[PDB]
RNA sequence: CGCUGGGGAGGAGGCACUCUGGGGGGACCGCCGGCGAUAAGCCGGAGGAAGGAGCGGGCGACGGUAGGUCAGUAUGCCCCGAAACCCCCGGGCUACACGCGCGCUACAAUGGGCGGGACAAUGGGAUCCGACCCCGAAAGGGGAAGGGAAUCCCCUAAACCCGCCCUCAGUUCGGAUCGCGGGCUGCAACUCGCCCGCGUGAAGCUGGAAUCCCUAGUACCCGCGUGUCAUCAUCGCGCGGCGAAUACGU
C-alpha cells in the first residue's frame, strides 16, 4: 500500500509518499544523506533518527517540495515525513515521543510575514528613516 | 464537439446568476456541463499621494479593482445554443464563447 | 548509478578530466583572452577551464533538459561589483555557451528538439551514468549508508 | 568568596527610579543565619522558587 | 580541507550534533541550574518561537543561545576593548549556518586541548563569569547609587554575551580566527585566569558594588 | 632557485609574488593583460617568480614590444587605433605618461570644452559640481 | 546504470495531493486555579491551528490652528492686447572657494578572487513580452514560434555551500578621477544621456561633543518587481529569502 501527506512552511510546499522498502529517502530525485549543508540535513532526519532503524529500514520514502528556501523546505520536509511515519504506524508512542521532542513535527507554523508600509516600505513595516531636526 | 464559456464580472451577483441559469437549462435538458471553474481573481491596484502641494507628511491611496473570471463547457448541443444564446446578459458582465 | 545520487562537485570534477580524451572537444582561439561574463572582475586563474565549463553544460542539459542557451546564461551569471553603486545581478556571455554546446553535438553527445531546446543522446546517458558509477563506488568506501542506494 | 543561598518566597513590588529593580522577601537556605527572612533588593526578572546567592546577609534593604 | 566522513557526517544517537553527550555534565550552582538547559538535542534551533513568553528562555539549548549570541555583529552605541566595532556588511547577521560551524570548530578545539567535554568548560566558564550590582534608587527625593543583587537568568545573558564579546575583541582586525578567540576565551573564563574579558569584567563589576554598599 | 627580486624592463619587480601579480608593479600591465602575455609567452602565472630564465624575460620584453603581431587581440590593447597612425599599440610607463600629455596638449590648443576644463582643474565628464568635489 | 535491482521521458487516462475560489464552521476568560466588593475584572495551566479587542490594515467625532496649495482644475477683486496672450529656433534650471539634511560604497579574514553546486514571491506584457536558431570577446545585432494571458514571455535571484590562491599589508582591501576605443535610444547626445573592453589607481586603519530607529517572522543582512519611461533608478510604493537580543516595567 501507499501514503502520502503534505507539509508546509512559509512560502513552501512538500508533498511526501511513503510505502514498503529498504530504507531509502530521496528529496528531489537525491539522498538525503548528501544534502548540504548540515543544518539542513539534520533538520530532516531528526524524525528518522527519532524514531530508529526497526521502523525506517522497511520503507521507502519520497519527498516532492517546492517554494520559499532551502530552510522552508527541509521545515516542510520535516513535518511531512513525521506525519507520514505517524500515519503509516497507527502507533502513540511515536507519537508522544514527537510531542515531547518538538510539536512543530506534527503541528505546523503558522507564521507569515507581516505587509509592508510607508516611510521606507522596501525595509520593512515598522522601519523608517531617521530625523535630526 | 465542446463550446467553451467564459464569463467575467466586477460582481458575483451576475456571475451566480449566469451560471445557475445555464446548470438549470443543461439539466432540463440532456447535454453536459464541466464547471463552473473559478479562475484566480485579477485586480488592479493604482496608489497615489493624497496631497494636492508638497508640503505635510506624504500620505498614499490604495485603490483596487477586482475581476472575477469563470468558466464552463458546455458539449454544444444545438438546442443547447439556441436556448443558451438568449438568456439576460445583464451590463455588469463580460461573455466570450468559442469552439473546440 | 545516476547523476542524481552523487553530488555534482566531483561528478563535473571527475567528467572534466574524462573529456581530455574527446578529440572534438578543444578550447577555442580567444579562449586564453576572455572573460566569462561581464559581472567578472578577472579572468579565470584555472589552465583547463574550459573542460570544466563544457562538462557543467553537458550535466544540466542532461537535468534541465530540454534547454537553450539564455536559460543557461541566467544559471552561470551572477553579482556584480559595480563601484559606489548598489549591486545588481547580470546575465552571463553566449558564444561560450553555443561552443560549447556546437562540440557536445559533433561529438554526439546531444542533439537539437527542432524548436525548443537541446537534449542528450542515449551515449551521453552512459557516459555520465558510468561516470557516475564509478564514483558512487569511491564514495561507498567513506559514506557506508549510500550502498543501500 | 562564595556567598550564602536564600530562596525568593515573596515579591513586594517594583523600586527604582526607572523600574528595574524589585523587593524581595528571602529566606535563609543555610550558613550562619539559617532560617532567618529579611528584606532585599533585586535587579532582573525574578519570581517565587528563583535561588540567590548574597555575600552579606546583614543590609535589611528598606521598605518600599 | 575537510575529510568527506567530516563532510558529510550521520548522526545515529541523541547527540549535540551528533558527537558530544549531556548525560557526563553536571551543574553546581543551585541558583544556574534550572536555567542551564541540557536537554539531549540533535540541532539546537528553535526558530524564535520562545520569545513572546516571559520566561520562555530557559526551554532553550545552552548551544543555541551561545550560537545566537555568537550571531552578531560587535558593539554598535558603546566601545569593547577600547574600540567601536562596526561591520555592517561583512557582519553574520541573520547568518545561523555560520555562527553554527564556528562554535562547532571552538568545541573541537576545546576537545583537543583539554581531553574533556566542551559542554562541561562551557558550564564551569558561565559559573565563573556569572556576577552575583550597583544601581540608583530614590528613598524620596533624594537618590543614592545602592548595591543590589541579581537573578540567574540575568547572570546567564551577561555571561554569555561577556564571551561572545572576549571572542570578537581577540578576533578584531588580527591574524586569529573568531573560533580559536571563543575557545581561548573559554578555557580561560574556566581555570579563572585574568586573560579572560569576562573573569575581569565579573571581577571589576563585584568590585565596584563592594563599595557602595 | 628563485631569484627574490627579479629585474624586469625599466622596473625591479619583487621574486616574493607570483608573476601575474609582480609584473603588476608596471604601469600599464594590469593582472589581465599580465595573465595573457604570460599565456602566450608559455609561462605559469601561478607560480613563485625568481625562475624567471634570461629568455624567458626576453621573451615578455619580445611581447611587450609589439602584442597584436604575437596574438593578443586589439580590443585587449591600451591604445587602439591610434589619432596618427592607426596600428593598435600597447605603452607602458613613458610613452603613456607622455601620451596622455599629448592628448590633453591638442585638446587645450584647439580651445575645447574638455581642454579648459583640464586647464582650471574642474570635472571633465559630466558630474555637478555643488556639493562634492571639495578640493 | 553496477550487481534486473533501480532511475528517468513521453501519452493515455484520472481530480487522489497541491493550488485556485464560492458557500459554511471554529475562540467565547468558555473549563480549571489563584488575586479582586460576592459586581464589573487581572494573572496564570491545560486543551487547542489559533488565547486573552487572535494578527495586520481601511474608514480618522465636535472643534481649532489667518498651517500648505490661485504653479492641478473652479472662482472675487487688481493687472497685462499686438502684450505678462499663442507658436517655433537656440541656451538655462546640470553653474561651485563653502555650511547642512537624507543616503550609496568602504575603511577588510564575522574577508577579496577564480571555478563548480543550490534555492523564491509579488507584479506586468501589441507595433508590447519575446522563448528557439544563428552572428559577436562584451555591450549588442539578424530572423522568429507562441501569447490579448492559471496556456507564451519577462524568470535557473542574491546572500548560502564546496575546492584552490591570498595571511593582517594602504595589501590580490578600496574604488573615486582621467585617456584610447566599441555600441543603444532618439529629429537632435558638445553644453547635457546610458552600457562594454584595455589601462590609471585619490581619500579612507572603527570615527569626540552629540544624536536616530527598533518588542517577533519584528529588527539587522540579501536581492527582485512595479511607478516615472523613446532612452536613463544610489528614489517612492511593494515582494519574498535568512532570521535574533532584551522587558513583560516606570
Amino acid at each position: 500500500r501507499v501514503i502520502q501527506t503534505a507539509g508546509k512552511r512559509k512560502t513552501a510546499v512538500a508533498r511526501a509518499t511513503i510505502r514498503e522498502g529498504k530504507g531509502r529517502v530521496r528529496i528531489n530525485h537525491k539522498p538525503v544523506e548528501i544534502i548540504e549543508p548540515e543544518i539542513a540535513r539534520f533538520t530532516i532526519m531528526e524524525p528518522l533518527i527519532l524514531a530508529g532503524e526497526e521502523i525506517v529500514s522497511r520503507v521507502d520514502i519520497d519527498v516532492k517540495v517546492e517554494g520559499g528556501g532551502f530552510m522552508g523546505q527541509a521545515e516542510a520536509a520535516r513535518v511531512a515525513i513525521a506525519r507520514a511515519l505517524v500515519e503509516w504506524t497507527n502507533d502513540m508512542n511515536l507519537k508522544e515521543k514527537f510531542m515531547k521532542y518538538d510539536r512543530t513535527m506534527l503541528v505546523g507554523d503558522s507564521r507569515r510575514t507581516e505587509p509592508h508600509k510607508p516611510n521606507r516600505s522596501t525595509k520593512g513595516p515598522r522601519a523608517k528613516r531617521q530625523k535630526s531636526y | 464537439q465542446k463550446a467553451r464559456i467564459k464569463l467575467a464580472s466586477t460582481n458575483i451577483k451576475a456571475l451566480n446568476e449566469v451560471t445557475d441559469q445555464i446548470k438549470q437549462i443543461a439539466e432540463r435538458t440532456g447535454v453536459r456541463m464541466s464547471g463552473p471553474i473559478p479562475l484566480p481573481t485579477k485586480r488592479i491596484r493604482i496608489t497615489t499621494r493624497k496631497s494636492p502641494d508638497g508640503e505635510g507628511s506624504a500620505t498614499f491611496d490604495r485603490f483596487e479593482l477586482r475581476v472575477h473570471k469563470r468558466l464552463v463547457d458546455i458539449e454544444a448541443d444545438e438546442r443547447a445554443m439556441r436556448q443558451i444564446m438568449r438568456i439576460r446578459v445583464p451590463e455588469d458582465v463580460t461573455i466570450e464563447i468559442e469552439l473546440i | 548509478a545516476t547523476v542524481y545520487d552523487v553530488p555534482g562537485d566531483l561528478l563535473v570534477e571527475r567528467v572534466a578530466k574524462a573529456l581530455k580524451e574527446v578529440p572534438e572537444i578543444k578550447p577555442p582561439e580567444w579562449a586564453p583572452f576572455v572573460k566569462t561574463g561581464r559581472h567578472k572582475e578577472r579572468l579565470p586563474e584555472q589552465e583547463d577551464w574550459w573542460y570544466y565549463r563544457v562538462a557543467s553544460v553537458f550535466r544540466k542539459v542532461y537535468i534541465d533538459g530540454p534547454v537553450g542557451i539564455e536559460r543557461l546564461r541566467t544559471w552561470y551569471g551572477g553579482r556584480k561589483n559595480r563601484g559606489h553603486a548598489p549591486e545588481h545581478f547580470y546575465k552571463a556571455g553566449g558564444s561560450i555557451i553555443r561552443k560549447a554546446l556546437q562540440q557536445l553535438e559533433a561529438a554526439g553527445f546531444v542533439q537539437k528538439v527542432p524548436g525548443e531546446g537541446r537534449i542528450v543522446t542515449p551515449k551521453g546517458q552512459s557516459f555520465l551514468d558510468k561516470i557516475a558509477t564509478e564514483l558512487k563506488k569511491e564514495l561507498e568506501e567513506q559514506i557506508p549508508e549510500l550502498k543501500k542506494y | 568568596d562564595e556567598g550564602y543561598p536564600a530562596e525568593v518566597i515573596e515579591i513586594v513590588g517594583r523600586t527604582g527610579v526607572t523600574g528595574g529593580v524589585t523587593q524581595v522577601k528571602v529566606r535563609i537556605l543555610e550558613g550562619r543565619d539559617k532560617g532567618r527572612v529579611i528584606r532585599r533588593n533585586v535587579k532582573g526578572p525574578v519570581r517565587v522558587g528563583d535561588i540567590v546567592i548574597l555575600r552579606e546577609t546583614e543590609r535589611e534593604a528598606r521598605e518600599i | 580541507a575537510k575529510p568527506l566522513t567530516e563532510r558529510f557526517f550521520i548522526p545515529k544517537e541523541v547527540k549535540v550534533m551528533g558527537r558530544w553527550s549531556v548525560e557526563d555534565v553536571t551543574v553546581e550552582d543551585p541558583s544556574l541550574k534550572p536555567y542551564i538547559n541540557l536537554d539531549a538535542r540533535i540541532l539546537p534551533h528553535s526558530h524564535g518561537r520562545y520569545a513572546k513568553k516571559p520566561f520562555g528562555k530557559a526551554n532553550v539549548h545552552i548551544v543555541e543561545r551561545l550560537i545566537n549570541k555568537v550571531m552578531r555583529s560587535g558593539a554598535s552605541h558603546y566601545k569593547a576593548g577600547g574600540h567601536f566595532m562596526r561591520r555592517e556588511h561583512r557582519s553574520i547577521m541573520s547568518k545561523k549556518m555560520k555562527a553554527y560551524e564556528v562554535v562547532k570548530e571552538a568545541f573541537m578545539i576545546i576537545e583537543r586541548r583539554t581531553k574533556q567535554n566542551p559542554i562541561q568548560v562551557l558550564v564551569k566558564a558561565i559559573e565563573n563569569s556569572a556576577p552575583r550590582d550597583t544601581t540608583t534608587i530614590a528613598f524620596g527625593g533624594i537618590r543614592y547609587h545602592m548595591s543590589v543583587d541579581v537573578s540567574p537568568l540575568r547572570r546567564l545573558d551577561i555571561a554569555l554575551k561577556n564571551i561572545a564579546l572576549g571572542a570578537s575583541i581577540k578576533c578584531y582586525r588580527n591574524k586569529t580566527t573568531y573560533a580559536q578567540a571563543l575557545a581561548e576565551e573559554i578555557i580561560a573564563a574556566a581555570n579563572k585566569d585574568p586573560k579572560s574579558f569576562a573573569y575581569s569584567k565579573k571581577e571589576e563589576i563585584e568590585r565596584i558594588a563592594q563599595s557602595s554598599r | 632557485n628563485f631569484r627574490h627580486i627579479v629585474r624586469v624592463a625599466g622596473v625591479d619587480i619583487d621574486g616574493h609574488k607570483q608573476v601575474r601579480w609582480a609584473l603588476t608593479g608596471i604601469k600599464g600591465i594590469g593582472i589581465n593583460f599580465a595573465t595573457m602575455v604570460l599565456r602566450v609567452a608559455g609561462i605559469d602565472p601561478f607560480m613563485k617568480a625568481g625562475y624567471l630564465t634570461d629568455e624567458q624575460v626576453k621573451k615578455i620584453e619580445e611581447i611587450l614590444a609589439d602584442p597584436v603581431a604575437h596574438g593578443i587581440p586589439a580590443w585587449a590593447v591600451n591604445r587602439p587605433k591610434d589619432y596618427e597612425t592607426g596600428k593598435d599599440m600597447h605603452l607602458i610607463t613613458a610613452k603613456l605618461v607622455m601620451a596622455w600629455r599629448e592628448d590633453v596638449n591638442r585638446l587645450r590648443r584647439i580651445r575645447a570644452y574638455r581642454g579648459i576644463r583640464h586647464e582650471l582643474g574642474l570635472p571633465v565628464r559630466g558630474q555637478r559640481t555643488r556639493s562634492n568635489f571639495r578640493h
